[PDB]
């Protein structure tokens, strides 16, 4: 809980890679969570002016 | 008696002091500055009105994010937090969501427990079982 | 041992009610990641530029890496490296760089 | 939201409506003398 | 306009009011006249209220200057180094007293737009959110498609 | 490609905008409220 | 009992603790939190507090700005009682919808009574020659919150 | 110098060269401290020092005035004084190793127990930050620590 | 309908107003009954006395509590 300012900010705004399987899956229900993770709308630190956003790899 | 306006420099300067940061000829030409300052002030008031709505939408997005991170939906979380007579607004709920992970996890656990309790009381079809978090506390 | 949320992450939450009835309390200490769920530190240290003939030339060979590249290839290289579009990396005008605040406000 | 549930439980639709969050005087002096009341 | 003017955060200088309260106003200098009719409220404020104001606030220094001036002014200087001009031209005595009390109750910082209505140092009690604070660990710390 | 002739909400040919279930439940709620009102206005 | 995709509901079955054992477990957790609050093992407390029509997340040694004028002199110390939430790293007390006055005492000193920056309110309507411009100067109060104290009484 | 400037010791100081050079300003401020010592009791000067100097660390952490450069070694010495033998760095959480923004979490384990965990861009920086977290928790300077007692005994 | 809403004292929305049960009031309420909500006034503690005029409260289920927030 006690970190310095720069590594605390780096941990808060860290970018995360997600994995997603597309076998026997509807593209709309895939793209709903793909859009959410590309926004970073799963982050409580989300802001539209910030560069928050996560990578998604779909196989 | 001929009368002329002498402080016209200050008359144009009271308009031009609000338009120094504009692009084009609106920061210099007084005819173009007045229409630009007027629309700027009108947009300032209207965006001041929309600021509360935009910040509320941001808070709802943040609460939805931090509640779906625990696997509980936003409307279920809100109504089951209200059903425990905990009245925290969405601003401070997003504030707990950002800076307070264990406390927001406890709140989400309380909301999930209240949701399961309400579903159990609905499927029971009886008034005799009253839960530990379904009891209603009156004012004192 | 009952909990509405799993205790695998964040805090081990224990909810309770005051017997009088107007207070909800909860005990939530951290859960620590145990030794078995971690991996050891990757150790990488190898010097292939060292020469048996001349270490003073070998140390300069490790400082001999330099390259110059044009603007367009530099922009697409930066875009591929940092996973952004190419339109951010282009510079800006005098009017845009002059209206940036020289002393921005700072909190904390 | 949840005004309907508060309506069956007897509270107001709005939490600002006549609750113990509302008619208590939100500040008081540290030594314990009462505050002057609210105009509202 | 927020985009037109400058902005500052909500800041108490020298962490005022934390250990003790220090009235950050230093001095007032009134510039008034004995002859001009616009200095009437300043003259009556000098006659009645200035001595009582000095008894109520022992930490401020009050100077009164009757000089041949047309516009009566009061200049307030603070501990921060801030100087603030105010025109007391042609006002009633209760208006002058309200203006002096409002200048006395201020801290002295620049009156511009405040970005946020709160200030906090160390807001990260019991941690701060990072994307790994709620994600469970895999046995061995494994990646989803990495085999051991 | 396909046009509404004239203005949308005036003419002989209008926009074929349908009724929604939310509007339906709003109407039944308003009917229940006024039915309670005309019960309380009876005696 | 055949297995049908809609024959079973599409949500996992939930089981609930027995009420008397939940009561004893709640008493045990309340006693543990009371032992902790009596031993004083809490580091730094935060509190969600209701004041002047708003709810603020407030930690000690901090500042809040109130948008309305208060009839309190500068440098006076006041007590707030509408504490909706209090907490620290190990524990968190919820109100329903309020906490007791004998449970938590939270205290703030008035720093500053000032006026806000001049805000502009103008309404303009097109080609009817309607323009209204006005300047709003709002009285404001800067408060420094000093201490958050919890008495060890808890049932 | 900031405390003296905001309290306007430089306004009451009698010296040449108006900006009051910082050793001279420090000399004048501690002369005011000594004048308060010969004026009132030592507990009053202690209260004044607590009011006007300990309030200057609000929001500050330990390691931007201590400025130690080897947290690992000093953590080893402090663990020897506390009679715990050897810390071990273990990579707990990571996101990206071939990308331009690598993120690593490094935890410190003594007898297979977690005492600290730290973030970093590089594994070495994360290990140093984990040592900083461990040293901060050992010494009692935390974000979670008790705030200063400003009261009247 | 505007005029009847005006003379019934119902200018401000979402604010209750107490009226008699008489047919004279009931005819106007019949005319504007699609714009309003009517509840009975319930008195569980009876009519308030002159000592308790300032201490009444109106609970939105439709009742008038004579003693509100004692001590
Ligand atoms: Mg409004
Ligand atoms: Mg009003
Ligand atoms: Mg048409
Ligand atoms: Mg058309």
């Amino acid at each position: 809980s006690s970190f310095s300012k720069a590594p605390q900010q780096w941990a808060t705004f860290a970018r995360v890679w997600y994995l997603l399987d597309g076998k026997m899956q509807p593209p709309g229900k895939l793209a709903a969570m793909a859009s959410v993770k590309l926004q970073g709308l799963h982050k409580p630190v989300y802001h539209q002016l910030s560069d928050c956003g996560d990578h998604v790899v779909i196989m | 008696l001929r009368s002329r306006v002498t402080d016209r420099y200050w008359r144009v300067q009271e308009v031009l002091k609000h338009a120094r940061h504009f692009r084009g000829r609106k920061n210099r030409c007084y005819r173009l500055a007045v229409r630009a300052v007027t629309r700027a002030f009108v947009k300032c008031t209207r965006a001041r009105r929309l600021k509360k709505r935009s910040l509320r939408t941001l808070w709802i997005n943040r609460i939805t994010a931090a509640s779906q991170e625990h696997g509980l939906k936003y409307p279920a979380f809100i109504i089951n937090l209200i059903k425990c007579q905990v009245e925290l607004n969405r601003k401070v709920l997003a504030d707990l969501a950002i800076y307070e992970p264990k406390t927001f996890k406890s709140l989400a656990a309380l909301a999930k427990r209240r949701r399961e309790e309400g579903f159990a009381a609905a499927l029971g079809d009886g008034k005799e079982p009253d839960g530990i978090f379904s009891r209603v506390v009156q004012h004192r | 041992t009952y909990s509405s949320l799993p205790d695998d992450y964040n805090c081990k939450v224990e909810l309770a009610l005051t017997s009088d009835g107007r207070t909800i309390v909860c005990y939530h200490p951290s859960v620590d990641i145990p030794y078995e769920h971690t991996k050891p530190i990757p150790r990488p240290d190898p010097v292939h530029n060292i020469e048996e003939t001349h270490d003073l030339v070998l140390k300069t060979r490790l400082e001999e890496k330099g390259e110059h590249l044009e603007q367009g290839p530099m922009i697409e290289q930066l875009s591929k490296m940092f996973f952004t579009t190419k339109h951010r990396w282009y510079p800006r005008g005098q009017y845009h760089r002059r209206r940036r605040k020289p002393n921005p406000p700072k909190d904390r | 939201a949840g005004s309907q549930w508060r309506l069956q439980q007897g509270f107001a639709a709005n939490p600002s409506g006549y609750g113990p969050l509302t008619e208590l005087p939100d500040w008081s002096y540290a030594d314990g003398r009462p505050a002057p009341p609210m105009k509202g | 306009t927020a985009r037109g003017t400058a902005s500052r955060f909500l800041t108490s200088v020298l962490h005022n009011g934390l250990g003790r309260y220090v009235q950050q106003l230093q001095r007032l200098s009134f510039s008034l006249s004995r002859d001009a009719p616009s200095s009437r409220g300043a003259r009556e404020f000098v006659e009645r209220e200035v001595t009582d104001f000095a008894r109520r606030n022992p930490g401020v220094v009050i100077y009164v200057n009757p000089r041949p001036c047309c516009v009566p002014r009061v200049v307030a200087e603070y501990l921060n180094g801030a100087v603030r001009e105010e025109s007391i031209h042609c006002k009633s005595v209760e208006e002058i007293a309200a203006l002096v009390q409002k200048l006395a109750d201020q801290s002295g910082l620049d009156v511009i737009r405040i970005r946020k209505p709160f200030h906090t140092d160390s807001p990260s009690i019991q941690g701060q959110w990072h994307p790994f604070t709620n994600k469970p660990t895999t046995l061995g710390g494994l990646r989803p498609r990495e085999v051991q | 490609r396909n046009r509404i002739p004239g203005r949308q909400w005036i003419g002989k040919h209008r926009r074929p905008r349908p009724v929604s279930a939310q509007a339906k439940q709003n109407m039944i709620r308003r009917l229940e409220t006024e039915a309670e009102n005309q019960y309380w206005l009876s005696r | 009992v055949p297995k049908t995709s809609l024959g079973s509901p599409p949500w996992p079955d939930i089981v609930l603790p027995d009420p008397v054992e939940e009561t004893r477990h709640h008493a045990e957790v309340v006693g543990q939190v009371n032992e902790l609050i009596a031993a004083g093992r809490y580091g730094r407390l935060f509190a969600v507090v209701h004041f002047a029509g708003h709810q603020w997340k407030v930690t000690a040694e901090d500042l809040i700005l109130i948008e309305n004028e208060l009839d309190v002199a500068c440098g006076e110390r006041i007590r707030l009682e509408k504490v909706l939430l209090v907490g620290a790293d190990n524990f968190t007390l919820l109100g329903k919808p309020l906490l007791g006055k004998e449970l938590v005492r939270v205290e703030a000193t008035v720093i500053e009574k000032t006026e806000s920056w001049p805000k502009i309110n103008m309404k303009f309507q097109k080609r009817k020659n309607y323009q209204r411009k006005r300047i709003t100067v709002n009285p404001q109060t800067v408060l420094r919150i000093n201490s958050i104290e919890i008495a060890p009484c808890l049932c | 110098c900031h405390v003296a400037r905001n309290l306007a010791v430089e306004q009451l100081a009698l010296s040449a060269e108006f900006p009051v050079p910082p050793p001279v300003l420090r000399q004048t401020f501690f002369a005011v401290i000594g004048a308060l010592l010969q004026s009132s009791g030592p507990e009053r000067t202690a209260l004044f020092i607590r009011d006007f100097l300990i309030t200057q660390m609000t929001g500050k952490e330990l390691f931007e005035m201590w400025t130690i450069t080897n947290p690992m070694g000093l953590l080893v010495e402090e663990l020897k004084k506390r009679k715990i033998s050897a810390p071990e760095s273990r990579l707990t959480r990571q996101s990206g190793s071939t990308t331009a923004l690598p993120v690593y979490f490094v935890g410190l384990y003594c007898d297979r127990k977690l005492i600290a965990e730290g973030p970093g861009e590089t594994v070495l920086v994360a290990e140093e930050e984990a040592a900083r977290v461990a040293l901060r928790k050992l010494f009692g300077f935390t974000e979670n620590r008790r705030p200063w007692d400003y009261s009247k005994p | 309908e505007k005029d009847i809403i005006k003379m019934l004292g119902l200018e401000k929305a979402h604010t209750p107003q107490v009226h008699k049960n008489i047919p004279s009031v009931n005819a106007k309420l019949k005319v504007v009954k699609h714009l309003i909500r009517i509840k009975p006034l319930k008195l569980p503690q009876g009519l308030p006395t002159e000592e308790d005029m300032a201490n009444t409260c109106l609970k939105s289920n439709g009742e008038l509590v004579v003693r509100w927030l004692l001590n």
